[PDB]
């Protein structure tokens, strides 16, 4: 009960079960891990009031891949993460082509959990007296 | 239609490599928020029938109303019996039914507008009893409203 | 695409995140620069009393960034690729300082600069320029000129916040591994042994001076009023 | 009990409703037996009034009732607003209509 | 598989490795996994005795997989009261009985510490516990295949065997080791890393033997081979977490109030009625055609499913009875009986189960008939099963139309069956006195009526950590220093990676005899140190007296040195023996010593005095052997040895 | 009945047996008032000051355990107050006269 | 539907005209009609061959009425070298070096016959690497603790 | 702390300059030259015992 | 200033009213201004006004 | 347990190559220590009662 400032959520695809009336949750790391699949999969537009919450990385569809291309992708995802998740630190971004012919990049993103509280961390009995912004 | 397209709850559905499984748990989240818009779908309805309610005419019979949805592309499958989507004042006594006390709330609106005219039909309450049973309380409402 | 020749680009933004172009603000360069150069600085508070031997260097700032670089514009001919355009060099410059210098009336400033080329991506602001105009056509239309360039860096004030990631203030977490005592790892997290008595009392331990090696315990911080 | 529920194991084929996930406000069983049957609702209404009470502020209650009632609870602006609309009505007829 | 343009997120992805360096840390892993396929989908194993290169977790969990499910863990609960209120006490004690497959943790820890890539050879994949209390055990004949077949693969430097300790006597192992030692011997260019059997005194069957004594007479080989590796004690407890699936893991429950039976009686009382059988009974018992003819066959179908449901029902009841039952075996006995009788309708003896299975398979294939002809609409009943199907379950019910000639039929035995059953339960209500509601019953199930007592059981079986022998950790440790430092910089002083604290603690009396001793047979010691945690303690050889070959550090040097000099000189075996070929020879082995030189490898403050290459007629040749086609080089080396100890001394002057 | 934030005091000074530096120094003075006349080196490789630091630290251990509340300091192994007090249901009521 | 417009049976893809949040109406795919072909799935490769092609052929024009012989053969070899040399600097082919991105073949037991030469025929030998789309995006996450 | 041979000194960075003289053809960098300043740190705690201050 | 838009299909009301105030906030002031009901789906022909700011 | 291995009073020992005199005087040691912690277990004792 140590880690208590990862915090506890809904699960990003809710299930529902029927054995008990309740919808699954998440809990620490495996919260922070599904955190990371919903920011890169939404676009920049797409929420109400939040009018820059997701990525760019559409940017890149159709597009040869080169030096230049993988300096801005890494760009893309370090901000996308420096915004909208402050429980991790990113370690590695290795940037590669498996197929000759088919159409496609592949993206693996390496990263360490923080053993301490960030500022801008919304979790309930932690915030009010530690996010200072 | 407010949500993002990765919840898979808006018109160009889900893509197939995604499995089975998502397309399912994408179901369950719209039987969920069936229980949200259903009551915002009600107070919609019930600004529409404003005129009806305060009308020299002819009032409704009802005083709480609801409204089928159908811009959910599968409406048909998430109710047991869609045949009530077919006819809102049938959803109507479904979902409300009794909790709509009709004859209390109806006389409460006629009395009102009767006295924006200064007049008065509270003898009605006990004179007609000498007349009729338990069918005054359908007499007594028309006859108000003919009054008006 | 290994074998190709990549060539510079400026592009010009609309706002502080970088994400709203301005419409046709692109430049792209048909020469590269011969190099590129960076500065960086830091700044101490050196006061010092009379007397001593040396002075306590105390960090005061980091101040902001500065690179460097030179263009060549020439359309005589001799260079495999292109043409001899009717007006020479005329339109190049033009549109180049419509990118990088020309005041903006929809924003009331000048525009945000990104500068990419190979692995260099850098945000900011011009400062300077100096062009100087070499050769001509014998009615006057130039075919040649040289300019010089100083960029500054921009960060917006919301992401140096996420980059100093500053941390007494927050809360922190430990396991216990063999080896370790109470009043040593109190030290390495406050900068003083005598708060051993408030961590104890926080974790609910008597037999403080024997930790067994699969506790995790938690570390409060000091309360500030 | 008017909607369908879709387990994750079946290939959208429908299996029961959704009647386990409120059988946590009613107290006794009794009272819901056979609920969309029912012309008086004192008794029913009375204990959802106890729940209520009981975890006003407790902390305790499973996340898809969290959000129900929250809902429900801000709603009460709209019915203060709504409810105003016999006066403006009123007002426009003596003012606007005749003039007075 | 894509067809759409877009980004998408993969839980598992398969990664494009290439390219191939010299490494001098490479260690081969010989022992068991879980599968051994070359394609991720099929169901053949065929990677079993074809060492492969790995060059993360992330390859090995597709091709291998991962750890097998532990069949020893215990869940006990206790209800009491006090002072009226009840009070649950939660025991999850550590399991005595452990699966014996080791390879997963093992690599686990190897790349924590920073190892690189690797060969992996199974020697076979994980089979079954016999029991709750017997696990499966090791072939020692398996090992020994797969070190035959590594021994034909030139990459490998370190040899490793995951599961040794495993093996039933200690004479096995120390068999296994003393064959790595010759082999190490035989090739030139590898090193054996050892462990103990065991960090206790282990009994072999006659005698109580001390493991450091019993590792030196177990290893009864000479100097030749004893140089060529080096032995770790003790074992050391990591963080790793033991895998299992709360569905396998049966609660033990006790109670002052005996409810088990009252509560598995109430539910058959419900059961042996309308709402729960009879009215499934009494219900069971051309492309319109096709459409009205389907239907039909679901409706049935589904009444089926219901029946088999209801089955599934009973027995997990039923058998809480039987486990709660622990006095009066005669009952147990009664229960049992009743339950295996009325589950003869649905198993294989009459199998209503397969009916509904079958009718299901059939239906899709009458919808799809229509995709292409009138026939497969007719020989789906007739010359298929349809009417093959329905007759199991009624055998004539078509002579009428009031189902008749049931000359055989599956329906309605429960009833009497039921009957048994509940009858020989509530025999057990006046004999369980102290089980509770959950005995007998599985972790899973538990999870919807309790889920206070689920959460707490499941943290409490998560604080049992893996203790594994050293020897992993130390191949990732080789692999950081040959790259921090080189071959030529010794292994200790060097931290562990997912290390709590060693196993035992050994004191300095007991040190001491592991670092000199009258045989040579060294042990390096891993130790606590006071703000620093587990380090590595010791870097000697099994020849630790030798003058020469006493430090692994030096032994490595020269396997490395000699292997690059050897590939060096293969471009001169056909050349001519004579003058112009022996200078050049001479010049590229130079070459190569006087770069290991300035990288700080050997001594000497000039060349002259750190190597030299002799090479001619006369010199390290003769007549004879230019006739018979040999050429001799002659190379010798100074090299840098490590300080293990420091002395102080302190004088003083009057100012 | 919520969770609230949590966090350690910054004024650690008591002047009492669970105050470290407060002990220290008064079992320096102590010393020189009895032994000062032998004992004199008081530099911290003394192994007379290092036994006083040991002990000083223990005393702050016994001091703590000292102040934990009485619910558990008397508490059963079983729960319960059987032998130490007499609840209200026990004690209070009288028999009706 | 999109799926199918992508990916059929038949080969003959669709592309698919969509609108976007924040964007507008996006060209959405950009295959051929032989869209499950190994070579010719895309349009940007069909075309860059067109143009290649043409270019060529124009710049072999000066070469038709020379005598066939080792003086000609060498010239039509280092003019067609220098056209591929520049499409290669350009980003049009693939490959690190000249030797990986493509080559010419020209000259008698090579490509040429001694029945060519009485024929008046001339053979020349052209291979291409060229540079291929990335149509989709694939992303992995891992984690240690600190 | 900056160590070689006999060197052995302990401060901070005040100042550097980086420039980039040769490119791959798409742009790698491939060398470079590096300026830098060092300051010296004392603390103060060491400058006292250093400066072994001594009728007093 | 003034300003006027023509709704493409896409747009939505608070994405629109960020990049010509600097804030999604002022989005039922815009619907307000243009007698606007069901503002929360737009018909893609429709042209709408901006009006500014008051300043005192 | 509060002592430096130096002192020669903890788990580990003392290496022997340091010699008997100092093993000996460790010895010395524990027993005069003894004096403090049998009247600090006796307070630890008498919560216990």
């Amino acid at each position: 009960k140590s880690k208590d400032f990862l915090g506890t959520g809904w699960g990003f695809p809710p299930e529902f079960e029927t054995s008990i009336g309740q919808v699954k949750t998440t809990s620490g790391v495996e919260d922070i891990q599904k955190s990371l699949e919903i920011l890169f999969s939404t676009k920049i537009g797409e929420r109400i009031m939040q009018p820059t919450y997701g990525c760019n990385l559409d940017e890149l569809l159709f597009s040869p891949i080169n030096r230049t291309l993988k300096t801005y992708v890494i760009e893309l995802i370090k901000n996308a993460i420096l915004y909208h998740e402050p429980r991790i630190d990113p370690e590695k971004i290795d940037i590669t082509q498996g197929n000759e012919i088919e159409g496609e990049l592949l993206i693996h993103l390496q990263y360490i959990v923080r053993a301490t509280n960030s500022r801008k961390n919304m979790v309930y009995p932690f915030y009010l007296e530690e996010g200072t912004n | 239609h407010e949500f993002p397209e990765t919840y898979g709850i808006s018109d160009i559905g889900l893509p197939p490599k995604l499995g089975v499984k998502r397309a399912v748990l994408a179901r369950q989240l719209k039987g969920y928020l069936l229980f949200f818009d259903q009551i915002l779908a009600s107070y919609f309805e019930h600004l529409s029938k404003i005129k009806s309610l305060l009308s020299l005419d002819q009032g409704p019979s009802f005083t709480y109303f609801t409204q089928a949805i159908k811009d959910i592309k599968d409406v048909e499958e998430l109710f047991k019996d869609p045949t009530l989507l077919e006819n809102d004042e049938e959803l109507t006594k479904s979902l409300i039914g009794k909790l709509d006390d009709t004859i209390e709330r109806r006389n409460q609106l006629m009395d009102h507008l009767i006295a924006r005219f200064a007049e008065n039909f509270s003898s009605y309450a006990f004179l007609m009893k000498f007349l009729y049973g338990e069918s005054t309380d359908e007499i007594v409402l028309q006859d108000k409203q003919s009054f008006l | 695409s290994e074998g190709k020749l990549e060539k510079l680009r400026i592009v010009a933004y609309k706002d502080s995140k970088f994400s709203d172009e301005v419409e046709n603000g692109e430049f792209i360069t048909l020469l590269n620069p011969e190099k590129y150069k960076f500065q960086y600085r830091v700044e101490q508070n050196e006061d010092q009393a009379s007397g001593t031997s040396s002075a306590p260097i105390r960090f005061n700032k980091i101040l902001p960034q500065t690179l460097e670089f030179d263009f060549l514009f020439d359309r005589t001919g001799v260079i495999a690729g292109y043409e001899v355009t009717e007006d020479g060099i005329i339109n190049d410059i033009d549109h180049f300082k419509k990118v990088v210098y020309d005041y903006n009336g929809e924003k009331h400033k000048p525009n945000y600069l990104m500068i990419t080329w190979g692995s260099l991506l850098f945000k900011g602001y011009l400062k300077e320029m100096d062009i100087e105009y070499k050769l001509f056509r014998p009615d006057g239309t130039p075919i040649r000129a040289m300019a010089t360039t100083k960029i500054g860096e921009f960060v917006e004030e919301e992401l140096r916040t996420a980059q100093e990631n500053n941390q007494p203030d927050m809360s922190h977490y430990r396991t216990v591994k063999e080896g370790d005592t109470l009043p040593l790892m109190t030290y390495r997290i406050y900068g003083d042994s005598k708060y051993y008595l408030e961590v104890a009392k926080a974790n609910g331990l008597t037999n403080f001076r024997r930790l067994k090696t699969g506790t995790e315990l938690i570390f409060p911080p000091l309360q500030k009023q | 009990r008017k909607i369908h529920f879709f387990p994750s194991d079946l290939a959208n084929e429908p299996l029961g409703d959704w009647r386990n996930f409120f059988s946590t406000i009613v107290s006794d069983k009794t009272l819901i037996s056979d609920i969309e049957n029912l012309d008086d609702f004192e008794k029913l209404r009375g204990n959802i009034e106890e729940f209520l009470a009981a975890y006003d502020q407790s902390g305790k209650l499973t996340p898809h009732l969290t959000l129900f009632v929250s809902f429900l609870k801000l709603l009460e602006t709209s019915k203060k607003r709504f409810n105003q609309l016999t006066k403006r009505h009123l007002d426009f007829y003596y003012q606007e209509i005749l003039h007075l | 598989t894509y067809k759409t343009p877009g980004v998408y997120i993969e839980e598992i992805t398969k990664f494009p490795p290439s390219v191939a360096q010299v490494e001098t840390a490479i260690p081969a892993f010989i022992g068991y996994t879980q599968f051994a396929r070359t394609k991720p989908s099929v169901d053949s194993d065929d990677l079993i005795l074809k060492p492969k290169r790995i060059s993360s977790l992330l390859d090995f969990t597709t091709y291998y997989g991962g750890a097998q499910n532990e069949q020893g863990i215990t869940v006990k609960l206790t209800d009491t009261l006090i002072e009226g209120a009840e009070n649950r006490t939660i025991n999850v004690p550590e399991p005595t009985f452990k699966s014996p497959y080791l390879m997963f943790y093992s690599l686990q820890m190897y790349f924590a510490n920073g190892g690189g890539p690797c060969y992996i050879v199974s020697t076979g994949v994980y089979d079954d516990w016999s029991d709750s209390e017997t696990p499966p055990t090791i072939n020692f004949s398996d090992l020994e295949s797969g070190l035959a077949v590594i021994r034909k693969e030139d990459e490998p430097t370190l040899l490793l065997f995951p599961d040794a300790t495993n093996l039933p006597t200690d004479d096995e192992f120390y068999s296994l080791y003393n064959s790595a030692l010759m082999q190490c011997n035989d090739l030139q260019d590898r090193f054996t890393i050892l462990d103990t059997y065991s960090d206790q005194t282990y009994n072999d069957g006659v005698e109580d033997l001390d493991p450091i004594p019993a590792l030196r007479n177990g290893i009864n080989l000479t100097k030749d081979y004893l140089k060529y590796g080096a032995a770790y004690y003790p074992f050391v407890q990591t963080i790793l977490n033991y895998q299992y699936s709360a569905d396998e893991i049966v609660i033990q429950h006790l109670s002052y109030n005996p409810n088990a039976i009252a509560t598995a009686l109430d539910n058959l009382n419900a059961v042996n009625g309308p709402t729960f059988i009879d009215a499934i009974l009494d219900d069971l018992r051309n492309s319109v055609k096709v459409a009205n003819f389907a239907s039909l066959v679901e409706s049935v179908l589904s009444t089926l499913n219901e029946l088999i449901d209801a089955k599934e029902e009973i027995n997990k009841d039923v058998n809480s009875a039987i486990a709660s039952s622990e006095e009066d075996n005669a009952i147990k006995t009664a229960i049992s009986d009743a339950l295996d009788v009325f589950n003869e309708d649905f198993e294989g003896a009459d199998k209503i189960e397969s009916v509904a299975k079958n009718l299901s398979d059939l239906l899709i294939k009458i919808k799809q008939a229509d995709t292409n002809t009138k026939v497969e609409n007719v020989l789906s009943i007739n010359a298929l099963n349809f009417s093959a199907e329905f007759e199991k379950l009624l055998t004539y019910d078509v002579n009428t139309g009031l189902t008749a000639s049931v000359t055989l039929d599956l329906f309605a035995n429960i009833g009497t069956r039921l009957d048994d059953i509940i009858a020989a339960v509530s025999a057990a209500e006046p004999i369980d006195v102290n089980n509770g509601k959950l005995n007998g019953r599985l972790l899973s199930d538990i999870e919807p009526l309790d889920n206070a007592t689920y959460n707490t059981i499941l943290l409490e079986i998560n604080s049992h950590k893996v203790t594994l022998p050293p020897s992993s950790s130390m191949a990732g440790a080789y692999a950081r220093v040959d790259n921090d430092r080189g071959v030529w910089k010794s292994p200790a002083n060097i931290g562990l990676n997912y290390v709590s604290k060693p196993s035992v603690t050994v004191s300095h009396e007991e040190q001491e005899s592991m670092n000199v001793h009258g045989t040579g047979k060294s042990v390096n010691a891993i130790r606590s140190f006071v703000g620093k945690g587990t380090l590595v303690w010791g870097a000697r050889t099994l020849a630790g007296n030798d003058n020469e070959w006493r430090y692994i550090s030096v032994r490595r040097f020269f396997n490395m040195a000699e292997e690059s000099i050897k590939k060096a000189t293969e471009q001169f075996v056909f050349e001519p023996n004579d003058g112009n070929t022996w200078v050049r020879v001479r010049a590229m082995i130079e070459n190569f010593l006087i770069l290991q030189w300035r990288a700080g490898a050997l001594a000497g403050a000039k060349p002259e005095h750190a190597f030299y290459v002799k090479v001619g007629l006369g010199q390290t040749m003769t007549a004879q052997d230019i006739l018979e086609g040999n050429m001799n080089v002659e190379i010798g080396l100074a090299v840098v040895r490590p300080a293990e100890f420091i002395i102080l001394k302190f004088s003083h002057k009057m100012q | 009945t919520l969770n609230k934030h949590i966090s350690i005091p910054k004024d650690m000074s008591s002047k009492d047996d669970l105050d470290f530096h407060f002990l220290r120094e008064e079992g320096i003075r102590y010393i020189k008032e009895l032994g000062s006349n032998f004992w004199t080196d008081y530099n911290t490789h003394d192994p007379g000051i290092t036994m006083l630091e040991v002990l000083c630290y223990a005393i702050s251990d016994l001091g703590n355990r000292i102040n934990i509340p009485i619910e558990d300091l008397i508490a059963n192994e079983e729960g319960g107050v059987k032998g130490q007090f007499y609840k209200v249901q026990e004690i209070l009521p009288s028999a009706p006269t």
